[PDB]
């Protein structure tokens, strides 16, 4: 429960942060 | 056309197999 | 089918009643009523629970709008019967017996109390050990048969000094529960290898 | 006006509802009907007493003369005296609402409260009106006008003026009596009980004192019960006036479980007589019953139903049958017995409840990261 | 009022004596941090409701 | 987001729970929970 | 005309304009990322099909007289679109049509030029290079066709609509179907048409004719490969099978093609819905109590939904076919109110002993019984009537006597307590055990469940799944 959720939540948190990131360039290109 | 496509498909295939394998490599041996 | 049951023919009897069905199952259906099929499909709903199709028994049912409820005993008839499979109520299927509509199903019936008979042997077959001929009567049933005999030949249960022996069902239950030591060791390594070697 | 107001709205109750109750009440409440003015309200309370009697149209030109005599005050005020806010335009038009609740309906009073809530300056002044709707919503238990204003004496007011909010403390917990709230927000904020005078904003004292000591035996067992209210002294003056009070008390923590159901008996039959009453009575017995069993089947862990026949009482398929309701409802954590007619305990070890809440927890997050997980990635 | 560690029997009149588990720290450490990450969780729900 | 499978579509505000448990229970609870002691 | 019709040039021309350029920028936008970066599940598709679920069918009901919608037949008589000038040549025309029916009238449509309205769209060189133009302005004009509802020569107006539009799916099917895969986009417009389809079938005669053409839109589905196609249509083909009332369910239990495998929390939910309710009348119950308990917990996301009350109506059953019962009118809706009543009063009666009670539920709320589909319970529930309890004294008692137990279950005989508890436990109804010596019904063994493996097996569970999460994320989240 320590090992697995938690690194399974930091992997879930390098998901938003990247589609946010990845949209946000895509539809501001022009 | 129909043809060469097709091989075409395929060579680029075989290749970026490979690609993708070394640097899979190359990322484990980075870490030491 | 009127042939098939009178013959005392089971493979047989389910061929001609399917094909009956799939004559029900007409995608174009005009089709009079022909005044044989209610006790037709409770020939089939009867011999179908005889044979332990409980799943198919009650799927079966769906086709019929109002007749089991209305009218119509010979569908009444298994579905109450079903019934007093469900709750404790053996006694009252072997007391029911002896009231038919139709001709006598005897070769339904005969299987359908055979497949009771089973279940509630195999409720006594258990490791408890010894009872007696008065509760042959009770559980088993009937006061002095041929079916003493018959179970004195089939199985055990041999009336010694007015006792049934019936012998210890009982498991020996060799257990350790650490020899999954070589499937948990492994059942460790996936763990390791599958946060690893993807890299 | 509102003042000593609130016991009539017992009498509107106790008179109604139990309807064997025709007795007492009307006795006294129709004399007090006929004096303090009181002409709306009791035209439907009239018709669930006794039918009519002729003294409606002698204060109905009475109730008239007053609306009459200080309307003609405050328009004649507006007309040629020019203060406005806090003037005297203010006060007596407050004074026309406070007429209108000390006599009329709501409704004519909260418009003139709203009407003059706009007018005020003053947080001091908003809050006083403040307290008259949340006493007329405590009047006719209305629980939608309870609910926004103590939203607005929290936020929009009490960041200013100080210690006209404990009169309001104990109106939060007026609402969480007369809701199903029993357990832990009641007690926890009557345990201030440094509040004596019986006034308005302390409606009255000693029954404050039970209604305090009758919800507080429910938000905590033994996390120091005794401190709070056993070695709490200022308590302990009143309950030294009640002797059925404190002999409620005392059975329960001295572990005298005969006397104690003898105490609960008069408890919830002298509960009957109360406005706030329906969500106590069916459910504040049964849960205290439970709350005995608990606690006596603690220490031990081969009890015997017999010793439940006389040390307890009396009834031995009495406390079978209650027992067995209480098990299946899945608390009394338990396992009752027959023929060898001993009541074996199971209590869980650590580890064994340790590993119960993880997989609840650990199965509500799953499912939480699963519904999450298919949000995103389309 | 946990004087004292045992426990008593009516069907036998006989007082017994046990201990205690102190091992309790570690599963209590655990599901409070189950209790941070159902809220770091709601933080990144409604962080994907807000903006997609 | 429909599915297309629609087309047809305290005085109980938090009892449910200890409704499913106890309902008639001659609920007055002493005329004969209190009561047993004349029994005895 | 003094009173609403001052009212009515305002409702024109704003959803002219803004909801015009919704599918405007999206039906270009979906086109070019249909040419580049062809893999667009992560893109605006989903959210405008979302839409056309939801806002297309709230936006616009009728035809939108003062054209609309009933100017979009005359936008799109005339689109060539195919090599780049014509797109440019149709990107005027695009500025010309548009602001000739924001300003004035061009061809009305008045609810009867639909087939001219489906051929000269459709000619005047309308692509198949934008068939997900021609496959969405086919689709969207059955919803102002349909929601007419007059049904006075319309029903054909669907008919050919939909063949029209299959067509093209199918000369999308056979021909070039080129780094595109429309089958996201013409899966919903599978269904969509065939929602109605089935309605016009409803009206009238029988629906298995949807369903052998619904079987080959399934043959030609799992062949290529499965993207919601396979789904989709299994649901689809399900519906029918389940909503004849004939024998119909061996047809599914053989039915082996249980998986979608992925199916964005919306296919997946009443999927599940549809196989519990297989597996509740073949008697599965344990099964299918749990898979309903997740159907029923995967989209809550609704207002008053209406299925969100048949999944509830039916687990509440087949959990009064295992005897628990949990709470279940907590959450009340303007429409619960009518399927709350027979239910809890239902239940009401069960965890009693009453059976005259239980009878007069049945005459008086038989109907209800009938029109929810669950004629059965009469023959299934009343067996857990006698399980209840016994159950119940099991889960209570620790070692009962069997003369004890025949009047607590008010059985009136102490001689076939044997029975129901040999059925009970055969059945696995309790794990206890009789002595048949002296009437024992002795319970189970000490709770043992720290030290004996099983706190492992549930740690396993939870393992490989939530690194499942991990590994599914890290793939999932960089596509640059």
């Amino acid at each position: 429960y320590l090992a697995s959720l938690i690194r399974s939540v930091v992997a879930l948190h390098n998901l938003i942060n990247n589609k946010i990131a990845n949209r946000d360039a895509e539809k501001k290109e022009g | 056309d129909l043809y060469s496509r097709y091989k075409k498909l395929q060579q680029e295939l075989e290749f970026l197999e490979v690609q993708e394998e070394y640097i899979k490599d190359e990322q484990k041996n980075l870490k030491k | 089918a009127q042939w098939s049951i009178l013959r005392k023919d089971i493979p047989s009897f389910e061929r001609y009643m399917a094909q009956l069905k799939c004559y029900y199952f007409d995608y174009k259906e005009q089709l009079p009523e022909s005044a044989y099929m209610h006790q037709l499909l409770g020939l089939n709903l009867l011999f179908l629970l005889s044979q332990n199709r409980v799943a198919e028994f009650h799927t079966e049912l769906e086709r019929l709008p109002a007749k089991d409820i209305q009218t119509n005993v010979y569908i009444k008839h298994p579905v109450s019967l079903e019934q007093y499979l469900m709750e404790g109520s053996y006694n009252k299927v072997f007391l029911a017996k002896g009231n038919i509509p139709a001709e006598s199903y005897t070769f339904f019936i005969d299987i359908l109390l055979d497949t009771i008979r089973d279940e509630i042997a195999g409720c006594i077959e258990k490791a408890y050990e010894k009872i007696l001929f008065t509760e042959a009567t009770r559980i088993l049933f009937f006061n002095t048969p041929k079916k003493m005999t018959d179970y004195a030949k089939k199985r055990g249960w041999v009336l010694g000094p007015n006792n049934y022996y019936s012998f210890a069902s009982q498991q020996q239950k060799p257990e350790d529960t650490t020899i999954p030591s070589t499937e948990l060791a492994k059942q460790v390594i996936e763990y390791a290898r599958q946060l690893e070697m993807i890299v | 006006p509102k003042n000593p107001d609130l016991r009539i709205a017992q009498l509107r109750f106790l008179l109604s509802l139990p309807e064997h109750r025709g007795d007492a009440a009307v006795r006294d409440e129709l004399m007090a009907a006929v004096r303090d003015n009181n002409m709306a309200p009791y035209y439907e309370a009239l018709c669930k007493s006794l039918d009519w009697q002729i003294d409606v149209d002698l204060l109905n030109k009475m109730k008239k003369a007053n609306e009459d005599e200080l309307k003609r005050l405050d328009e004649e005020l507006e007309d040629a005296e020019k203060n406005l806010g806090e003037s005297e335009i203010r006060d007596a038009m407050m004074a026309k609402a406070e007429y209108l609740c000390r006599i009329g309906d709501k409704e004519g009073a909260l418009t003139a409260f709203r009407k003059t809530y706009d007018k005020t300056v003053a947080l001091g002044h908003r809050l006083d009106i403040v307290f008259y709707l949340l006493r007329i919503g405590l009047f006719y238990m209305d629980n939608d006008l309870i609910t926004r204003n103590t939203e607005k004496a929290k936020s929009l007011i009490e960041e200013g003026g100080d210690w006209d909010r404990r009169n309001r403390l104990k109106v939060y917990q007026g609402l969480y009596c007369v809701a199903i709230r029993d357990f832990k927000q009641a007690a926890e904020l009557f345990l201030d009980t440094v509040s004596t005078f019986t006034s308005y904003e302390l409606m009255d004292y000693k029954t404050f004192v039970t209604y305090t000591v009758y919800v507080s035996m429910i938000a905590l067992e033994r996390p120091d019960l005794r401190e709070k209210v056993i070695k709490g002294a200022e308590i302990l003056e009143v309950l030294h006036s009640l002797p059925a009070v404190r002999q409620y008390l005392f059975s329960l923590y001295e572990c005298r479980y005969s006397v104690f159901f003898q105490s609960l008996a008069v408890v919830e039959q002298e509960m009957k007589k109360d406005w706030l009453f329906a969500p106590h009575y069916r459910y504040y017995v049964r849960e205290m019953r439970i709350h005995a069993y608990s606690q006596l089947l603690e220490s031990y862990r081969s009890l015997t139903l017999g010793y439940m026949a006389e040390a307890f009482g009396v009834g031995v398929e009495f406390i079978d049958q209650e027992l067995s309701r209480f098990i299946a409802a899945g608390r009394l954590h338990c396992k009752i017995d027959k023929v060898n007619e001993i009541v074996e305990t199971n209590r869980p070890d650590s580890k064994n409840w340790q590993y119960q809440e993880t997989i609840k927890k650990g199965d509500l997050l799953l499912n939480r990261v699963q519904k999450l997980s298919r949000v995103i990635n389309m | 009022d946990k004087k004292f560690h045992g426990i008593l029997d009516q069907g036998e009149g006989v007082l017994i004596i046990f201990d205690e588990p102190p091992v309790d720290k570690t599963y209590e450490a655990a599901l409070e941090t189950i209790q941070n990450m159902s809220k770091v969780v709601d933080s990144l729900y409604n962080k994907a409701k807000k903006l997609t | 987001m429909s599915e297309k499978k629609q087309p047809v579509d305290e005085d109980n505000w938090d009892d449910d729970n200890v409704e499913d448990d106890f309902s008639n229970q001659l609920r007055a609870e002493l005329e004969k929970h209190g009561y047993k002691m004349e029994t005895s | 005309p003094p009173g609403g019709g001052e009212q009515e040039p305002p409702p024109p021309p704003a959803p002219q304009d803004v909801e015009m350029k919704e599918e405007a920028a999206t039906g270009g936008g979906s086109t070019g990322e249909a040419d580049g970066k062809t893999a667009a599940a992560a893109a605006e598709h989903s959210q405008r099909e979302l839409d056309t679920v939801t806002l297309e069918d709230i936006k616009e009901h009728v035809k939108q007289l003062e054209k609309a919608v009933s100017g979009k037949e005359p936008r799109f008589v005339l689109r060539a679109l195919r090599m780049l000038p014509s797109t440019s040549r149709r990107l005027n025309h695009y500025v010309l049509y548009k602001a000739v029916q924001g300003f004035f009238t061009s061809n009305n449509a008045t609810r009867d030029f639909l087939l001219p309205f489906l051929e000269e769209p459709m000619d005047t060189e309308a692509d198949l290079q934008f068939r997900p133009r021609t496959g969405k302005a086919a689709s969207t004009p059955l919803l102002p066709e349909v929601e007419a509802y007059l049904q006075l020569l319309v029903v054909i107006f669907m008919m050919n609509s939909k063949r029209y539009k299959e067509a093209q799916k199918i000369s999308d099917d056979l021909m070039q179907k080129i780094s595109t895969q429309n089958r996201r986009a013409l899966d919903l417009v599978a269904a969509k048409c065939y929602y109605y389809h089935a309605r016009v079938y409803e009206f009238l005669d029988k629906l298995d004719v949807v369903r052998s053409f619904l079987h080959a839109r399934l043959r030609t589905a799992t062949l290529r490969h499965d993207a919601d196609g396979q789904a989709t249509l299994l649901n689809l083909l399900l519906r029918n099978y389940l909503h004849y009332s004939l024998y119909d369910q061996a047809e599914k239990l053989v039915s082996k093609s249980v998986f979608p495998e992925q199916a964005n929390n919306n296919e997946w939910a009443r999927y599940l819905y549809y196989t519990g309710r297989i597996k509740a009348i073949q008697l599965e119950y344990s099964e299918a109590r749990r898979t309903m308990t997740n159907a029923l917990r995967k989209a809550p996301q609704h207002t008053a939904v209406g299925f969100k009350q048949t999944v509830h109506k039916l687990l509440i059953v087949v959990e009064l076919l295992l005897g628990e019962i949990p709470d279940r009118l907590q959450f009340r809706q303007p429409s619960l109110k009518r399927s709350l009543m027979p239910y809890f009063l239902l239940t009401q009666a069960v965890r009693t002993g009453n059976l005259a009670k239980f009878n007069q539920v049945l005459d008086q709320f038989g109907e209800k019984f009938q029109a929810d589909g669950t004629y059965t319970l009469i023959i299934r529930l009343r067996h857990n009537v006698i399980k209840t309890g016994v159950r119940m004294i099991s889960l209570s008692y620790s070692r009962i006597s069997l003369a004890d137990i025949a009047q607590k279950l008010q059985l009136d005989s102490p001689e076939d307590a044997e029975f129901i508890v040999a059925k009970a436990i055969r059945d696995g109804v309790i794990e206890a055990s009789i002595n048949h010596e002296k009437g024992y019904v002795q319970s189970k063994e000490m709770i043992d469940i720290y030290s004996t493996r099983e706190p492992q097996l549930a740690f396993h569970q939870r393992i490989s799944f939530c690194l499942d999460i991990h590994n599914m994320s890290v793939k999932a989240m960089r596509f640059p």
